[PDB]
């Protein structure tokens, strides 16, 4: 399985976007914390955000995440350019074994 | 000391080589000796120990009649060195008709479960001491592995089931440090019905093929993180089920998620571990009761639902001899851990009417990268040359 | 610093063994504390994870594809490796290495990754 997102997300230079992860039982909802990685395409991914909010090192401000019961939401305050990727939310999920199942993978478009 | 960290990769295994055995019954007919059953053995970092409920009693007693009974006040866990036949000078560490013992590689962690069975007590005896305790969460027969649990960096794993034996059971996953009781996870994954788990270390977790009572005739597959208390389980993938009663190997099935609901109103203690990709188990020879005992391979028995291709048989006990409950213990080797096994070789009531008592001897396999030869080592006991 | 470097065939023929290695520098795969994974984005959908492994040789694989794959591990070479067996149309995919925070399960994050290697299932 996998969580879902909105396929796409555009936002203009300035605003803000919300990119919102749907999980399940054995998922988000089940309280396992919840990694965004953002991948600009062609490329490897990159950790942007784990413990739901905890940006590493070397990520901007902008990206700000939040979970709440089965949902998990990425905040990107700023929009501005060289964030045009694919932003995945990766969660645990234990229904059959150890697995990871990521976002259907959200492109953000920066008009 | 140190806490044993089980930091090594698992030891080559091309068969299982003879490691010990107490021949209890055969030395009964002649000595004190315990009248013991749901034996199970675990090592110190120095030398292994072996483990029995014994009933309160001798063979050669006049209490060993009727004891067939699995829950008494009367049970306790006894415990001396690997070997050494359950005499008289016997150490009974705790009261328990249900027992796990452990050693983290400081103290002993022994898990007793005692008391009433809609009331029962698990107490929690570190090092000599008693520790914490808790009671009956669904107020039916608190069980636990009755083998050796894990402990990993001094945090010590138990299974403990309580509910029905042949329905809905809960289980939790109790982590202990130093005997007091730090955390209690449910149990969670496609295992429906978890119990007598044999639990062996794989650093950082612990997986433990357990016995499931209710539907499957597939041993489930309990897997516990010792660093986050994550618990996920699923179902053995062999073909090959390691669990009496059961169908035969033509019609057996397994698909690693859930039971197989082929003859699983039953069960037998068992165990299995992965040798990689494939399974490394242990099962009785007779299908529908706990008669001879064999250990076998199957190639991608774990990864591939389904799959009965077996090699590397071995008879550990002959089709016609008597055995009963099995498990898994690790031993530290100097630079891998090594898996080894035991059977109990269960005799007297109720299955031979001869004698008026229950009673078992143990027979131990550590795993080995070298070469085998055959044979069967049964119990061996004369029941007509045994005490009524 | 950790730095890996995914390196295999880019075109196996389907029902072959496709074999992927990953080339650790920097640090030593050698120290059980860290999951050596594997990943694959197929080009229509997301990142999907792989298999698990660390030094010692304990490895989880994802349940869909768990009846295949083999994650070895090589401590004296420092890599670790990848063997998905009987490979077909759907295994054609850009594989990526990388390596988790911890030993944990549910807490697992992937900071450090490969570079990613395209794997090609066609005649
Ligand atoms: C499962 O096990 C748990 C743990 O052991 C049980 O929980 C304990 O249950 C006992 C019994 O109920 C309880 O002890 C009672 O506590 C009461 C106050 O909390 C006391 O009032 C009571 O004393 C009276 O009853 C005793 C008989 O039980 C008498 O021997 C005693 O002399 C007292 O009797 C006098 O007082 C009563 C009331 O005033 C009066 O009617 C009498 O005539 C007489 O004058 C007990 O001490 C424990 O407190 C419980 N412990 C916990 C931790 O909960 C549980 O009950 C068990 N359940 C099952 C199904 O087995
Ligand atoms: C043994 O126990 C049973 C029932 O507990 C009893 O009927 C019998 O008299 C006892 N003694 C013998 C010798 O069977
Ligand atoms: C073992 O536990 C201690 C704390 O009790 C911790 O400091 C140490 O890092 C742990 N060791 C490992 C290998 O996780
Ligand atoms: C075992 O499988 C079924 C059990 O119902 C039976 O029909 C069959 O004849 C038995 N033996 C073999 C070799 O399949």
């Amino acid at each position: 399985s996998v969580l879902t997102q909105p396929p796409s997300v555009s936002g203009a230079p300035g605003q803000r976007v919300s990119i919102s992860c749907t999980g399940s039982s054995s998922n988000i909802g089940a309280g396992f914390d919840v990694h965004w990685y953002q991948q600009v395409p062609g490329t490897a991914p990159k950790l942007l955000i784990y413990g739901n909010s905890n940006r590493p090192s070397g990520v901007p401000d902008r990206f700000s995440a939040s979970k709440s019961g089965t949902s998990a939401s990425l905040a990107i305050t700023g929009l501005q350019p060289e964030d045009e990727a694919d932003y995945y939310c990766q969660s645990y999920d234990n229904s059959l074994s150890v697995n990871y199942v990521f976002g259907t993978g959200t492109r953000v478009t920066v008009l | 000391a140190e806490y044993r960290n089980w930091s090594k990769p698992q030891c080559n295994i091309t068969g299982f080589a003879p490691f010990s055995k107490d021949n209890s019954i055969r030395l009964s007919a002649g000595g004190d000796i315990w009248v013991t059953r749901e034996p199970y053995v675990s090592c110190d970092p120095d030398k292994c120990y072996q483990f029995a409920l014994g009933q309160g009693t001798t063979l050669n007693n006049g209490h060993s009649n009727d004891t067939v009974h699995d829950r008494t006040p009367y049970r306790t866990l006894l415990m001396n060195e690997l070997g050494v036949p359950f005499h008289l000078g016997t150490k009974q560490v705790c009261i328990a008709w249900s027992s796990s013992s452990c050693h983290d590689g400081k103290a002993w962690l022994h898990v007793c479960v005692t008391g009433d069975d809609e009331n029962a007590t698990a107490s929690f005896i570190y090092n000599g001491r008693l520790v914490d305790s808790i009671g009956s969460w669904s107020k039916k027969i608190l069980r636990t592995q009755e083998s050796e649990c894990v402990c990993i960096n001094g945090t010590c794993t138990v299974v403990m089931t309580d509910g029905s034996a042949s329905g809905k059971a809960d289980t939790k996953i109790l982590f202990i440090e130093e005997g007091k009781i730090v955390h209690t996870s449910p149990l969670s994954g496609s295992a429906q019905h978890v119990e007598e788990c044999s639990c062996y270390p794989r650093y950082p977790g612990v997986r433990c093929v357990c016995r499931d009572n209710w539907k499957g005739s597939n041993r489930p597959i309990v897997d516990i993180n010792v660093k986050d208390y994550s618990i996920v389980s699923s179902y053995v993938c062999s073909g090959l089920v390691g669990d009496t009663p059961r169908k035969n190997d033509s019609s057996s099935s397994s698909h690693c998620l859930d039971p197989n609901n082929e003859e699983g109103g039953h069960g037998v203690k068992g165990w299995a571990f992965d040798d990689g990709n494939d399974v490394w188990m242990g099962r009785t020879i007779s299908e529908k009761l706990r008669s001879g005992y064999e250990t076998f391979k199957v190639i991608e028995g774990w990864s591939k639902p389904n799959s009965k291709l077996q090699i590397n048989r071995q008879v550990i006990v002959d089709r016609g001899n008597r055995s009963g409950y099995s498990g898994i213990f690790s031993v530290e080797g100097k630079s891998c851990i090594n898996r080894c096994f035991y059977v109990e070789l269960i005799r007297g009531r109720k299955q031979e009417t001869e004698v008026l008592w229950t009673s078992n001897s143990i027979v131990v396999f550590c795993g080995t990268s070298g070469t085998y030869g055959t044979g069967s080592w049964p119990d061996g006991a004369d029941i007509n040359l045994m005490p009524i | 610093q950790v730095q890996l470097q995914e390196s295999g065939p880019g075109l196996v023929r389907p029902s072959q063994t496709l074999s992927l290695t990953c080339t650790v520098s920097g640090a030593s795969i050698s120290d059980v504390d860290f999951y050596w994974t594997w990943f694959r984005q197929t080009p229509g959908k997301g990142l999907e994870w792989i298999g698990y492994t660390n030094s010692i040789g304990n490895a989880f694989y994802n349940p869909s594809l768990q009846s295949r794959l083999t994650i070895s591990i090589d401590t004296s070479d420092n890599h670790f490796s990848l063997r998905l067996k009987s490979v077909t149309a759907a295994d054609t995919a850009v594989y990526y290495c990388a390596r988790s925070n911890s030993n944990t399960w549910s807490r697992e994050y992937f900071q450090h990754w490969g570079q990613g290697t395209l794997v090609t299932v066609s005649s």
